[PDB]
């Protein structure tokens, strides 16, 4: 994993 | 290769479902908005608290516009349908987060405000009728729009531009993100998630309850006209508070979600899950934006459906078992709660009427349902002293060992009461023998205490029954 | 010449005693808040609502201390004794005025949310015990802290160092003054009296009132010990309130006087005033921030207050002549009121009582107390039909044309109830025979529409008898 | 006059 969103 | 950990992967079928919600959010909400803002500004009130009410209901139009014409065409174009880059520069960004964390804030006062001077009207009229005036509630409206302002600061600080691409330089990867660490950004949500959702939903809630209360009170112990309006205005906040709630929930654990998830948990799945759950989430932001205006027009409905919660309370106590058939049949709510959170049958149970309760249970009513202090209809059967409601109760699947605030179960009221008939049936339910409430008073104890000691007897060979167990 | 216009002329026995006063307050004040501090900091408590409820306590401790140790010393050096020059620079200036401002949201926000944990507590005590967390509490009073921080900013952009004296180059007229135009001032101050005081105050008051009710019929209607802590709670946060109210009004008038008063209207006589009722005000702040932790110590006073006046309403209504004397010689609250907003002069004249009526006048109750809705206890004894009461009332100074929120007046009771005597006796002390309700009636209407043919006949004749001598 | 205070 470790694929965190960018988009708040 | 160079922006690919950027590509969001929501199908194309999404899109353009989401794209027809948001379009037919944007002209029903713009129109409903509009008309509202264009009619109460031309109009002119002879009683104080309409032209008050009328200033607060242009606010939550005004707040509700600035979301649908600004916020929804740059969320549809730069979240829905392209990720990255980000078009609209760094003021964009900040102006973007600041323009919608401002107008939450704006929306909660508004409410808030409303359920006071409503409050007031109900509660305090000749107090209202003097320390209330027309320009002084405008000059509140402004502190309000200032106070938002300024709650929405943090986003301009916690927001900006990143270059998100592979070494930082590629035009692509340029993204609208927070800048600062995750400790920083948990502190802004959770200011926003406490000030403009859990505290003043859960005040206006109180006040409208209150309010909703005295109404009935003040009425059932005046101006017909005032009554009527006073009612509709109280029940169409209610249905504004709900919508609220149930609107902007989701959206709240989701920005939970994204400083509360630690990387390792963020997969692919989990990552592609949460880009799904943004466009869910903020489809209830827009239908929060548009749906006030539709509320309004639904002020009679609203008032019908209390009617019938109502009439359904007293057919179900005062054991009018047609009334109630008929009641159900329309479409009354069967799960209604009174004052002190009892149901119908709450009410049935507690009154006796084995046929109104079974009639209730048969069209659904929770059977678990528990007033303010945790007293499930269980608990008022045994309490009073109806053997054959314990039983239908029991069958439609009542919890046996359900307990109140204070630690008293079903068992421990039959024993206090001296009902032995409901002693024996609730043991052979699994009612456990010692259960202790708060003080440590078992359903034995409780029997000795009120000169039961038939009742004590029996529980006596309950307790040692278990013991035989080993 | 050089700074002669920045000299503010209050005299040295002022200085001195509000020294005296500012002082005093530091001691008591920081002793207080400080032995609050350090205690509840040590304390670990069973009950949830204990800790929830000592977090709130320790914040308003802190923002106290805050106050007494920061703030309090640069105003008595900087504002009671040496006008100017400013001595502690811009950052001072801002920040000086930064931390008093945030510090009264913190208050009034602290204050707000403890009447909200308390109304839980008593009104919702199921949902409160499992909705309700001590590390969620902690969460929402830093978020309490940040809204207060935030809400305070504009004191860093309207505040600043100016240059006052002749061409602005002499060190002596460098003075810490509001740096932006009246209107924006203006907006400033009005933030703060509506969003650190009415509003936040205006919801306190009403969940208590609502909790303080609830309760009784509650407990009317449990823990002996739970009952107890949240009578104190309940009253001790009344006090609270009550007290902010107090102390803080003059500071708001004194804030809105600087920004309302046009130059032409400033006089060296109202120049000289403002400079006094500035000592008086800031004082006041200051009993603010000391008084709290004395509040809490007079926790068995105030329940032996209310449990005074609450016997007082009862032995009013019962008829316990003996009872009220005893009660009134004890210090029992004359003026005191019910859910209704009657005071035992109101309960008295409703159910007889010729004698509790003279008894409660001789001992200087308010003969022109208002119910909720302006009921006077002379409607109260119009409607009911006793003659007697009218005239000691009437005698005592009671208003013959005292209207209620509807324009109800005395005699509009009296001829609405067949009531022939009490309309003669309200005639002869000045009753407007033509006085008009909302709807357009008058007490002539109000005969003829419950068939009271003789009433509607001397009204006439009163009509008619007007109407000879114009 | 037109002295007004320089204190709030
Ligand atoms: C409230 C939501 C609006 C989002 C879309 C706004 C687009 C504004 C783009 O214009 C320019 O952006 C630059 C970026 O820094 C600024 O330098 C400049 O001043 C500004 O004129
Ligand atoms: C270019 C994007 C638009 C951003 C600015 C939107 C306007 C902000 C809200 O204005 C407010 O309107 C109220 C009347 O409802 C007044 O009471 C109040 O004084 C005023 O401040
Ligand atoms: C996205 C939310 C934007 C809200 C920004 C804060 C607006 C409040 C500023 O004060 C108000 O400014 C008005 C002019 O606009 C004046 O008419 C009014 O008298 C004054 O009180
Ligand atoms: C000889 C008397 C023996 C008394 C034994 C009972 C324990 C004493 C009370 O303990 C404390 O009670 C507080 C309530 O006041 C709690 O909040 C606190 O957490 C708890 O530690
Ligand atoms: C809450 C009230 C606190 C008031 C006391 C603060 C005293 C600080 C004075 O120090 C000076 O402050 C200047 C600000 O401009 C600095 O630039 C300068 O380096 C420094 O010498
Ligand atoms: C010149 C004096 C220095 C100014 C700063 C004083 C401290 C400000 C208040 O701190 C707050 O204390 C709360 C504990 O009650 C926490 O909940 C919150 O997280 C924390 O932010
Ligand atoms: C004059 C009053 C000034 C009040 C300023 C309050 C800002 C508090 C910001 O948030 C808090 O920052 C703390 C940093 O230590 C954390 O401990 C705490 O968890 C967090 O929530
Ligand atoms: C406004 C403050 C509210 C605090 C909420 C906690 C109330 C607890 C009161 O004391 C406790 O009451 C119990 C009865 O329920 C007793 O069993 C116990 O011995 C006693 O310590």
């Amino acid at each position: 994993g470790g694929r965190r969103p960018y988009i708040l | 290769g160079p922006n690919s950990d950027l590509d969001v992967n929501t199908d194309i079928y999404s899109k353009v479902l989401v794209t027809a919600i948001y379009l037919a959010l944007f002209v029903v909400g713009t129109v409903g908005n509009g008309v509202t803002l264009f009619t109460l500004a031309r109009k002119k009130s002879l009683q104080s608290l309409q032209s008050r009410v009328d200033y607060y209901l242009g606010s939550l139009a005004l707040s509700d516009l600035l979301i649908l014409l600004f916020a929804l065409p740059v969320d549809l174009y730069n979240f829905i349908w392209v990720h990255h880059p980000w078009a609209f520069g760094d003021a964009g960004c900040k102006g973007y987060y600041f323009l919608r964390e401002a107008c939450t804030y704006a929306t909660a006062l508004n409410v808030v405000s409303l359920s006071v001077e409503l409050y007031l009207a109900i509660c305090h009229p000749f107090k209202a009728k003097t320390l209330m005036s027309r320009s002084r509630t405008k000059k509140f409206i402004s502190a309000i729009w200032l106070a938002s302002a300024l709650l929405a600061i943090p986003m301009l600080f916690t927001m900006g531009l990143q270059n998100l691409s592979g070494d930082g330089t590629h035009p692509g990867g340029l993204v609208c993100t927070p800048i600062v660490d995750t400790a920083t950004l948990r502190v802004v949500i959770q200011l926003n998630t406490f000030m403009s959702f859990l505290f003043p939903m859960l005040v206006a809630s109180i006040l409208n309850t209150v309010a909703a209360r005295r109404l009935t009170v003040m009425v059932h112990q005046i101006e017909p006209g005032r009554v009527q309006a006073l009612r509709r205005g109280v029940l169409v906040l209610r249905a504004v508070v709900i919508a609220f709630v149930v609107c902007w929930l989701p959206y709240h654990v989701r920005r939970l979600m994204f400083v509360y998830i630690s990387d390792e948990q963020w997969t692919t799945a989990l990552f592609d899950f949460y880009h799904y759950f943004y466009m869910l989430s903020n489809a209830l932001v827009y239908v929060s934006a548009a749906i006030n205006p539709i509320l309004y027009n639904l002020a009679e409905d609203l008032v019908e459906d209390w009617e019938k919660a109502r009439k359904l309370l007293e057919a179900a106590r005062k054991g009018q078992d047609d009334e109630v058939r008929i009641l159900l049949a329309n479409g009354a709510d069967v799960n209604t709660a009174d004052e002190t959170g009892f149901t119908p049958l709450h009410l049935a149970a507690w009154e006796g009427h084995l046929g109104i309760v079974e009639v209730l249970l048969k069209n659904g009513a929770d059977v678990n349902a528990n007033d303010e202090r945790g007293h499930t209809p269980l608990h008022l059967a045994a309490y009073t002293g109806h053997l054959e409601i314990v039983e239908v109760l029991l069958k439609n699947g009542a919890g046996v060992n359900a307990t109140d605030v204070i630690g008293t179960a079903p068992l421990h009221l039959a024993a206090m009461w001296g009902h032995l008939e409901i002693v024996e049936v609730l043991l052979k339910n699994g009612a456990d023998v010692n259960a202790q409430d708060k003080f440590g008073k078992t359903p034995f104890d409780l029997a000795i205490d009120n000169g039961n000691e038939d009742i004590a007897e029996v529980l006596q060979k309950a307790a040692t029954r278990e013991l035989e167990v080993l």
